[PDB]
């Protein structure tokens, strides 16, 4: 029903997740109803073979903070059929975050949420700190972006 | 590779980049274009070491590892007033505050 | 390179940075007199009354990083932020729209 | 038909990439 969901192609596709980021990476599979399911995490510099399927949908996040990451320099990864038995590479990297978002990342990592409002900063930043990264907001944005085109 | 620099004199800081394979003299030419002083009125420094016009920046230790966009290397700059070079002087940036307790 | 602009911190440090890199900041872009705004009457200097030099220097490093690594296929390093500057840097980034 | 979800092979091991 949702635009962004895995399709039950039942066509096997071998994939290699390669973490070329400095974060611990959480692979997230969008199931057939478009709901996120987590898979075991990947340390920096590590690669791992996965048995996935043509037309399944993946995204990749910081396992601890849920910051969004890039896969093959984009947001969503979709396996195709292997050619020559060669696995398909999903190379995970850091996006160029805005300076604001990167600062929010660092502050969030050092301040408990119940203490955001104890910080002596401009008031509008409180909501900014509290609007944590998360898969559902990104999927909304990507869905509208897929409609547009 | 490109190397990323801060050229610092007194309370002036130039952000710029150059090739590892370019020379100290070529960097003085960049400074000349920005601050309108010719190379012969400039001395460049890595820490307290005066840099020779003929050396490449790579040889002098400005590399992809030490001179990164997000963490550029510092080059000191001293000008010649009249017939005499000033001593190298770089004013420090301001002091960061203590972390609030809720960030500790 | 080519055209440079001057950004002055609250404690009077002057940062001379490439115009193209300074345009990373929406606020600085809005305060400079480029081609659309008034190219004849150039505005090439911006003063920041409430951002100190230990913060504005890091902002300029972010400009360099952003221009170098945007739309790059090469592997991207983290932009590092010392804990003791993060709050002020957050405020500056918010004010500078970058 | 039955649904088939992604799975990690039992003989897979991690490597440096």
């Amino acid at each position: 029903r949702p635009v962004l969901r895995s399709v039950n192609s039942r066509e096997p596709s071998q994939v290699i997740f390669c973490n070329r980021s400095p974060r611990v990476v959480l692979p997230v599979w969008l199931n057939f109803d478009g709901e996120p399911q987590p898979y075991p995490t990947l340390p920096p510099g590590t690669g791992r073979r996965i048995h996935s399927y043509r037309g399944h949908l993946w995204l990749f996040r910081d396992a601890g903070t849920h910051d969004g990451l890039l896969v093959n320099q984009t947001e969503l990864f979709v396996p195709s059929l292997n050619v020559d038995g060669q696995p398909i590479f999903a190379n995970i990297t850091l996006p160029v975050y805005t300076l604001k978002e990167r600062c929010l990342q660092v502050v969030r990592s050092l301040v408990k949420p119940e203490n955001y409002r104890r910080l002596d900063i401009v008031r509008s930043l409180y909501e900014d700190l509290e609007d944590h990264p998360n898969v559902q907001k990104d999927l909304e944005r990507l869905t509208q972006e897929r409609i547009a085109h | 590779m490109d190397v990323f620099l801060m050229i610092r004199r007194h309370k002036t800081t130039i952000f710029t980049d150059a090739k590892e394979s370019s020379t100290v003299f070529e960097l003085k030419r960049i400074v000349e274009g920005i601050l309108k002083r010719p190379p012969d009125e400039q001395r460049l420094y890595k820490d307290d070491q005066l840099l020779d016009d003929g050396k490449t920046l790579g040889e002098c230790g400005f590399t992809s590892q030490t001179a990164r966009p997000q963490a550029p290397a510092t080059v000191g700059l001293a000008f010649r007033a009249d017939d005499t070079f000033e001593a190298l002087c770089i004013e420090p940036f301001s002091s960061p505050p203590e972390l609030p307790d809720v960030m500790k | 390179g080519g055209m440079y602009v001057k950004l002055i911190s609250s404690d009077g440090h002057e940062f001379i940075v490439k115009r193209e890199h300074a345009l990373t900041s929406g606020t600085i872009k809005a305060m400079l007199s480029g081609p659309g705004q008034f190219a004849e009457n150039e505005t090439n200097e911006v003063n920041f009354r409430e951002i100190p030099s230990h913060v504005l220097s890091k902002v300029c490093m972010y400009f360099t990083y952003k221009v170098r690594y945007t739309n790059s296929s090469t592997e991207i390093p983290e932009f590092p932020i010392a804990p003791e500057i993060a709050l002020e840097l957050l405020m500056a980034a918010n004010f500078l729209d970058c | 038909l039955e649904t088939l979800a992604p799975y990690i092979p039992m003989d897979g091991e991690d490597f440096q990439c």
